[PDB]
């Protein structure tokens, strides 16, 4: 207990460092910027063909495919351009939560409570997709994939741990541990060196890659998070939790700079993306609508309001052209 | 000889309730046909079957405010198109009952033997029975077409007998589509009775006013049918009955009228799933 | 013991971590959001010369 | 307006999607059935018939296809994955008779259990079918240990059919939507074998009701 | 992946014969089928394509009539039936797998071939050049001239590019003017733009000689070129 | 069948 007493010793240490170095709020600098207009987007495609609640989709880094997971089993290569299905994969387990496109374009990646991560590979001298490995090791369901390259793959599960894989060799190369709960989202640094983490404990923490430690923790929310997103410059991100409420932290200052929360929002959180710029800070909400938040004076510019069911993914695309939106309802949409 | 006093409030009865019809008739089947398209899938026999019957319903409709013009001003469009729209008006109703007890035998079907309706069956067979019943139809009005020309009195059957063939044709089939709907639906009733059930008693319900509206609508209307087809051909000559059958004609034409407004209420928008689906597209 | 390993991190990481001003940090969000701004094509709209998705 | 291969990448997609109609049909026969049984409930027993995550079981019974899925190895938070199931034909629960003494008591433990899967928001017209196993033991347990350890609040005798009722009854008592959902009790009988059967008649009456719900004549 | 093509020989003026090929190490189903014959002493040209789900077939209005394409998907065989056979289809034809989704690559693998004697409004293509002297080492263009513009719409080039060794069969080297096949060194670098195009190759080996040929595929039928020479 | 019109006088 002596050693307990000193840990909430340098918890009032961490917060007088966080308190010293709060000099003014991102509220009180963005007084005298311009008030973004009201951004009406339209839907210019909706693609059909799921029969079942879409979970998770990605953007390919050509801006033009995407993949998407439905709990019927299937993963859908779609050419949003002209509303085409290049590939249709079938799942050994239909229970799936998440999916990732690799950035090369070979492979995508799925997973879901069947504790497997599947890797498959798409340009085969075959004409199907075949299953390249199944990356086991997690005692818990798999909630996000992300791609490093075309051989490392990072693992957000319910165990409360994350992963690096090496995929030619199946094994992992690193293991983070050190949340309390259940990790539920998981973003990538644009430089591929440092990345976060949200977990089921109201914490978020940035773990690096290379070394394999827990650089920062970031407290604050009150319920469950569900949603991270890394800001475009990469020292920055946006959460989203159950509680109706979305954040924005910072990784120099560490603290958090603004929240955005609304008084007729009390549904949760189930997706954060923003913008090319980051001037805008797109989320879903369980209020089958997704909204358009401006990140610089936390007041809503849009509401997206085409769906029938929860919105659980959301992406935009490498170019900002963009976002498309896909809820429980079997339909994706993109919106311009 | 007798003067149909009934003439003056015939056209004005006529041109009210025969507007109100189409409008309402218009809005319901167009919103239904909104509400299937947008949600529903084409693949279950129950979506089929509500389409084409509503759009059979909205030709109906679409078809009816012509036959208030011969009230006012008599029939001018011309002979061909008389026919043409003496054809559509007898698709119209035909395929309206055809497809109102196939979807009631459907419905047995899926009640009484729920696994015969688990597995769906090939696409292929569905087309066929829907190009079936409506071949059907086509059948059981082409004759009106080359049997029905236009004289002095508007747009009438040029002989007696064919006039007699069409309405006991339409006497035998509501005879016929009666006994079915009756018998596929005491089915249901009684094996929902046989074992116990939660919220049977809208069901039950549901069930008896089906029943009872399809009667009303059908029945009176041919009754009223088959005594001015026994008064026509002069087996009764009493003209003060004329007077109080040319009424009742009025009445229970509109009655059974009312069918293309009444039915998508009781067929489409009092289920659970579908009035769900329009409360999401109203938004 | 497992409050061992939790006490060394918020020590040697978390208590020595050199931290900007929040101010400093902020402008930094602001000026990102203001030379990429042109670019993206949901805050100024794209021309219907594009809409690769007309 | 298309190119040659623009009208080979639209035959192609028309193609996926036809595959995809079939594979939806196929699957939409099978029938769904979630086992959310409780701990050391009697789970072996009830899935030993049949005539590292998720464990699933198919087997057929008079032309009828029956998917189990047995999440129990899930360590994680129950509602964060709890809606992945819902649209599922019914909820397969198992308690056992003969924990009313071992102990934490395992009944009331069981009782909090059933009634946050009851109440459920995603649960409200799922139809859970309730097994009563273990009963053997029971019947030789009630006469040398009395049921009023553990429920002060009665006033039966220490026959096995009165204290079976009796545990049956508040087990039901617990639901609160009795409108769209139903509780189908049974006493698992291994001689008997009439588990299969059960479970064939209430997924028969879900499908009855679901084909009425579909109809419109519900 | 490897397709064998059996059947050919010599058949009397008039008579019918059926070709057979049969394709093993990889998902024929997924895959369209071609027919390409080449006449003695003579280039590539098309005779007949069978689509994947057999629901669109084409053919040149040379054979058209009289020859007949077919596949059997559960046995991995494709059928090619010619009736009345006359002295202008004599030829070695060859059989040309081809898939058709966003980013792939047409006309990648080939046969080997089967010699068949008998006894005695299109895109025109021109590569005016049949020959060329070469030395090992230097640089070598070769250009291809079209009729109508091969720029579509969605902004693809319809161009594309093979390469027949001496006793062997064609080999794609670029697809849509741009695009390098797999496999293929990455010294060959496709360019042009409307209706000229060429071919760069950086650093020539004694495995680059053959007959270089360009095809359309903006629209059916599908024409080749007159091919050009590259002997050392 | 109905179509018809309702006729002024008859005998």
């Amino acid at each position: 207990d002596q050693l307990r007493q000193e840990a909430e010793q340098l918890k009032n240490q961490i917060r007088d460092a966080r308190k010293a170095c709060a000099d003014a709020t991102l509220s009180q600098i963005t007084n005298n910027i311009d008030p973004v207009g009201r951004i009406q987007m339209r839907t210019r495609r909706t693609l059909r063909g799921h029969l079942a609640k879409i979970y998770a989709m990605h953007w390919g880094t050509d801006s033009r495919l995407l993949v998407s997971a439905s709990q019927d089993g299937k993963l859908i290569i779609w050419d949003s351009y002209t509303t085409n299905k290049v590939h249709a994969i079938p799942l050994r387990s239909s229970w799936v939560m998440t999916c990732a496109y690799a950035p090369s374009g070979n492979y995508v990646a799925c997973g879901g409570l069947d504790n497997i991560c599947s890797i498959y590979n798409l340009k085969t001298r075959e004409g199907n997709v075949r299953v390249s490995r199944e990356l086991a090791g997690h005692t818990g369901y798999l909630s996000c994939c992300r791609f490093l390259d075309d051989n490392q793959i990072v693992t957000s599960s319910g165990d409360t741990t994350c992963a690096l894989w090496d995929i030619e060799t199946g094994q992992q190369t690193t293991t983070f541990t050190g949340h309390t709960g259940d990790v539920m989202s998981l973003s990538l640094a644009p430089d591929t060196r440092l990345f976060v983490s949200g977990a089921c404990d109201a914490s978020a923490k940035l773990w690096d890659v290379r070394e394999g430690m827990c650089r920062q923790t970031f407290t604050g929310h009150e319920s469950d998070i569900n949603a991270i997103c890394f800001f475009p410059n990469g020292n920055a991100f946006a959460t989203g939790s159950d509680d109706a409420t979305c954040r924005l932290f910072d990784l120099r200052a560490d603290q958090e700079l603004m929240t955005y929360s609304h008084d007729n929002i009390i549904c949760g959180i189930t997706s954060v993306s923003f913008s090319k710029s980051g001037r805008l800070l797109l989320a879903g909400y369980d209020d089958f609508n997704c909204n358009v938040w401006d990140a610089l004076k936390a007041d809503r510019a849009g509401v997206l309001a085409g769906h029938d069911n929860r919105v659980s993914c959301l992406g935009v695309t490498d170019d900002g052209m963009a976002v498309a939106t896909g809820s429980w309802d079997s339909f994706l949409k993109i919106w311009n | 000889p007798c003067e149909n006093q009934a003439w003056v409030f015939a056209t004005l009865a006529t041109t009210v309730l025969y507007c109100l019809v189409f409008l309402l008739s218009l809005v319901g089947n167009s919103l239904v046909l909104w509400v299937l398209v947008k949600y529903e899938s084409l693949e279950s026999l129950t979506n089929i079957f509500i389409l084409n019957l509503c759009l059979s319903d909205l030709v109906f409709a679409c078809l009816l405010p012509v036959w208030i013009s011969p009230y006012h001003w008599g029939w001018v469009l011309g002979d061909f198109l008389c026919k043409l729209l003496n054809m559509i008006f007898s698709i119209s109703l035909y395929s309206s009952i055809f497809f109102l007890t196939i979807m009631t035998i459907h419905r047995y079907l899926s009640v009484v033997s729920p696994l015969s309706t688990l597995r769906v069956p090939t696409l292929r067979c569905r087309v066929l029975v829907t190009m079936a019943v409506w071949v059907a139809s086509i059948l059981s009005s082409i004759l009106d077409t080359i049997f029905h020309k236009v004289l002095s009195s508007g747009c009438d059957y040029s002989e007696l007998t064919w006039y007699l063939t069409s309405v006991y044709q339409h006497n035998l089939f509501f005879l016929l589509s009666l006994g079915i709907i009756l018998f596929c639906y005491v089915e249901i009733l009684r094996t929902l009775f046989r074992s116990r059930s939660k919220r049977r008693h809208r069901t039950v319900k549901l069930i008896f006013a089906i029943v009872v509206a399809y009667f009303l609508s059908w029945g009176p209307y041919n009754f009223t049918l088959f005594l001015q087809t026994l008064f026509r051909t002069q087996i009764i000559r009493s003209c003060e009955a004329k007077q109080q059958l040319e009424y009742a004609l009025l009445i229970c034409r509109n009655l059974a009228f009312s069918h293309c407004c009444f039915n998508p209420v009781l067929y489409v928008f009092v289920g659970v799933k579908f009035r769900t689906h329009l409360k999401h597209v109203l938004r | 013991i497992a409050q061992a390993r939790k006490l060394v991190q918020q020590l040697k990481m978390e208590a020595n971590i050199d931290r900007i001003k929040v101010s400093k940090a902020a402008a930094d969000l602001m000026a990102y959001c203001e030379a990429h701004a042109k670019e993206d094509p949901l805050l100024t709209p794209v021309p219907a010369s594009q809409n690769p998705f007309r | 307006t298309l190119s040659a291969e623009d009208k080979a990448a639209v035959e192609r997609s028309k193609m996926i999607d036809r595959n995809l109609r079939e594979d939806g049909e196929k699957a939409a026969r099978e029938v769904k059935l979630l086992l959310l049984g409780a701990g050391e409930s009697g789970k072996n027993t009830i899935v030993k018939q049949m005539k590292t995550g998720i464990v699933e079981t198919h087997f057929t019974f008079k032309d009828l296809h029956f998917k189990m899925f047995d999440v129990g190895a899930q360590r994680s938070e129950r509602k964060k994955w709890i809606h992945c199931f819902e649209g599922v034909t019914a909820i397969i629960f198992c308690v056992a008779l003969s924990d009313y003494d071992l102990v934490m008591n395992r009944m009331h433990a069981s009782m909090k259990l059933f009634d946050s899967i009851c109440n459920n928001k995603w649960f409200t017209d799922t139809s859970i079918i309730l097994f009563l196993n273990k009963k053997d033991l029971f019947e030789e347990k009630i006469k040398k240990s009395p049921l009023t350890i553990c429920y002060p609040e009665y006033a039966g005798s220490n026959t096995y059919e009165e204290a079976a009722a009796y545990i049956q009854c508040q087990f039901e008592d617990l639901n609160k939507r009795k409108d769209t959902k139903e509780i189908y009790t049974h006493f698992t009988c291994s001689t008997d074998t009439k588990n299969v059967q059960f479970v064939f008649d209430a997924v028969t009456d879900v499908i009855i009701k679901n084909n009425l719900k579909d109809c419109g004549l519900f | 992946v490897q397709l064998v093509e059996s059947g050919g020989g010599l058949v009397q003026p008039g008579g019918s014969r059926k070709l057979s090929c049969s394709a093993s190490g990889f998902a024929f189903s997924s895959f369209g089928m071609h027919w390409v014959r080449q006449a003695p002493e003579k280039g590539l040209e098309w005779v007949a394509y069978i689509s994947s789900g057999s629901g669109t077939i084409y053919y040149a209005d040379t054979v058209k009539g009289r020859f007949t394409i077919s596949r059997d998907d559960p046995k991995n065989t494709l059928f090619l039936q010619m009736t009345s056979l006359r002295s202008e289809d004599t030829a070695m034809y060859y059989c040309v797998r081809s898939i058709y989704y966003y980013g792939s690559s047409p006309f990648d693998f080939w046969g080997q071939g089967t010699t068949l004697t008998v006894s005695a409004a299109d895109i025109v293509m021109t590569q005016a050049t049949s020959s060329v002297p070469v030395t090992p080492g230097e640089s070598v263009s070769i250009s291809c001239r079209s009729s109508k513009s091969l720029l579509h719409s969605n902004g693809n080039t319809y161009l594309y590019w093979f390469l027949q060794r001496p006793g062997q069969s064609p080999q794609l080297l670029i697809y849509r003017m741009s695009n390098l096949a797999s496999g293929v060194p990455d010294r060959f670098s496709g360019s042009g733009s409307g209706t000229a195009f060429t071919l760069t190759i950086s650093r020539l080996e004694a495995e680059d000689v053959g007959v270089y040929y360009c095809m359309q595929h903006l629209e059916y039928p599908l024409t080749f070129g007159a091919g050009t020479k590259l002997e050392l | 069948v109905g179509s018809e019109v309702s006729d002024k006088r008859t005998c």
